[PDB]
């Protein structure tokens, strides 16, 4: 289901038995479901027959190798099935080796025989801010089963495990996206896009010529300026690290979903990682940085490739907030991006339409497990997964 | 995660 009036009659059998609200229920409390474990299960769950839990050491750089052949055969795709993401191993350690990663947090399902990799579910940590509160938590991402294992129920399993596997860590709430609807959104966004090359998005189907409207006037709607306009503008560097830190927490105060990050988390997150993360400050005439930009890199395979930008976290003090997504934009032109992805979250809704970003077909609910607190509109939403 | 296209 993904929309809330499918998800209105389906039944959930596996989120009716978890520490979540239910889909019809308004909430107007704050706090966990249920108490912290003081006993915890040590044993793994049990998997199907022939089937074995092993953690993945992404340091093993065959390990590596098979979990990003696992994603790209086997992970999100649009719902029109043209297109899947395609994770870089370099990515991947991106994502998933932030400050206080765990080995056994990066949970695999292999084949008990062959040991082949079938399936998979990551959590991070992140310690989160939500309306008055701030809780160690869990980020969990990657959920993947393998095709010829799918509707078997082996994603129950995998959730618990990981479940499990968090709660001997003494965390006990999480947070996690997803296309669908399941008891029950804390918050629902929209993806909006931005064409930068639009004969290769109108060729490869990801976009369509609109109604009367030639490929020649449709490159001349899109067309970018060749360089930024913003004075100061420049790539992050290591002596930004604090000030982009202090700059990124203060801006977070206004919304009621948020990342808390350490100095050292600020730097994982941020500092330039050529193909997969961009950041750029903008230092004005005094030295002082007073803003600052970010996208991290995540092509598409068409099921070439699709060279796309996720715009990541945005923050502005000095310069219009316009004015700097209209550089993010130049500057992902500039680096050979195709398109220029966006949710209405934070607060993109002023640019989206101004810039000539598109509204796509997908929504990304937002959830929380094992807390329950009142649904927010998605701008008062500003953390960004990926 | 999502993946979205133009609608
Ligand atoms: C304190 C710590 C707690 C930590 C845990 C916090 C919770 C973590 C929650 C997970 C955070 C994930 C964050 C991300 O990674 S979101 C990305 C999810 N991955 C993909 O979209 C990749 C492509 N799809 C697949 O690999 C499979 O279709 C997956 C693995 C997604 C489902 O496998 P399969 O298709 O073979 O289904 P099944 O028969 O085995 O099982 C179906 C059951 O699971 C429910 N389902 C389906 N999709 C999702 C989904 N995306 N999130 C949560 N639940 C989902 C489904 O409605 C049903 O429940 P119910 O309808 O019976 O009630
Ligand atoms: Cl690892
Ligand atoms: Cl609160």
């Amino acid at each position: 289901a993904k929309t809330m009036e499918e998800a209105s009659k389906r039944s959930y059998q596996f989120w009716d038995t978890q520490p979540v609200p239910k889909l019809g229920e308004v909430v107007n409390t704050h706090g966990p479901v249920e108490p912290d474990k003081d006993n915890i299960r040590q044993e793994p769950y049990t998997l199907p027959q022939g089937f074995t839990w092993d953690a993945l050491d992404l340091g093993d750089r065959g390990v590596l190798k098979e979990l990003y052949t696992l994603l790209n055969e086997n992970y999100v795709e649009d719902d029109d099935n043209m297109f899947r993401f395609d994770y870089s191993p370099e990515f991947l350690l991106w994502a998933l080796r932030p400050p206080g990663w765990l080995p056994q947090w990066h949970c695999g399902v292999r084949v008990v025989s062959s040991r082949k990799l079938v399936g998979f579910i990551s959590a991070i940590p992140a310690n989160i801010h939500i309306y008055d509160t701030e809780k160690k938590m869990v980020e969990i991402n990657f959920l993947c089963v393998h095709k010829k294992l799918r509707s078997k129920r082996v994603a129950p399993v995998l959730i618990r495990e990981i479940t499990r596997r968090v709660h001997l860590e003494g965390i006990f709430q999480a947070v996690y996206t997803a296309g669908v609807v399941l008891p029950k959104p804390v918050g629902t966004c929209r993806y909006w896009h931005r064409s930068l090359n639009p004969r290769k998005l109108i060729e490869v189907k990801f976009s369509h010529l609109s109604r009367n409207m030639t490929m020649q006037r449709t490159m001349k709607l899109y067309r970018l300026p060749e360089t930024p306009k913003t004075a100061g503008l420049r790539p992050m560097e290591t002596k930004d690290i604090p000030v982009v830190h202090q700059l990124l927490t203060r801006y977070l105060k206004q919304f009621h979903l948020t990342p808390v990050m350490s100095q050292e988390e600020v730097e994982h997150w941020f500092y330039p990682q050529e193909n997969i993360i961009d950041t750029f400050v903008v230092e004005n005439a005094n030295g002082e940085v007073t803003d600052f930009l970010s996208f991290y890199t995540l092509p598409s395979t068409i099921m070439k490739s699709l060279k796309a930008a996720y715009s990541f976290y945005n923050v502005h003090t000095q310069t219009p907030l316009l004015d700097l997504m209209s550089d993010a934009l130049v500057l992902a032109k500039m680096k050979g991006f195709d398109v220029f992805n966006a949710l209405d979250l934070m607060e993109n809704k002023t640019f989206l339409e101004k810039l000539k970003f598109g509204i796509g077909d997908g929504n990304l609910q937002y959830y929380l497990y094992n807390w329950k607190c009142p649904s927010m509109g998605a701008e008062k939403v500003g953390l960004v997964l990926q | 995660a999502s993946f979205s296209k133009p609608r």
